[PDB]
């Protein structure tokens, strides 16, 4: 999807 | 007053124009004053060896209508960044919400995961908010925003780098 993380990025 | 910050960028090298941003020291005063220490490069250096500064560092996933992502000065491609308190710090509070294009916010891997990177949104993301703490927003420069935001793609990868080729406070 549409997120803002820092190291795994997921949907 | 509320604290102002500056980002010049570069995009593959051209200057690109002046962010400008305002934070909201008013409502969360340890978010933001992390990340305007993290605009000056005063507080040294981090775990990492690497200067606690902005300058030099890039927008390393950025996509269109959503937002552009930054702050990973130890890494450069999300799986770094640190705090002036730390590698990381606590939430501070929630109490402003992703409602408009130019709101800048804290990036993340979970709860009480803050470091140095952040976004700036190109688009509400109500989805985000009592995720993500938002501490101020773009009050100049929305336009370099936009035009670093066409860089991007929707794997987040840009088509030329995006440097903070200088950056402080006002």
């Amino acid at each position: 999807x549409l997120l803002v993380t820092a190291g795994l990025v997921l949907a | 007053a509320n604290p102002r910050v500056f980002f010049d960028m570069t995009v593959g090298g051209a200057p690109a124009g002046r962010i400008v941003m305002e934070l909201y020291k008013d409502a969360v005063p340890r978010t933001v004053e992390n990340f305007r220490a993290l605009c000056t490069g005063e507080k040294g250096v981090g775990k990492s060896g690497k200067p606690l500064h902005y300058k030099g560092s890039a927008f390393h996933r950025v996509i269109p209508d959503f937002m552009c992502q930054g702050g990973d000065f130890t890494r450069g491609n999300g799986t770094g960044g640190e705090s002036i308190y730390g590698e990381k710090f606590a939430d501070e509070k929630f109490v402003h919400k992703h409602t408009k294009p130019g709101i800048l916010s804290m990036a993340n891997a979970g709860p009480n995961t803050n470091g140095s990177q952040f976004f700036i949104c190109t688009v509400p993301c109500n989805w985000l908010d009592g995720k993500h703490v938002v501490f101020g927003e773009v009050v100049e420069g929305m336009d370099v925003v936009k035009n670093i935001e066409k860089v991007g793609s929707r794997s987040g990868t840009c088509s030329k780098q995006v440097v903070i080729a200088d950056c402080g406070q006002l």
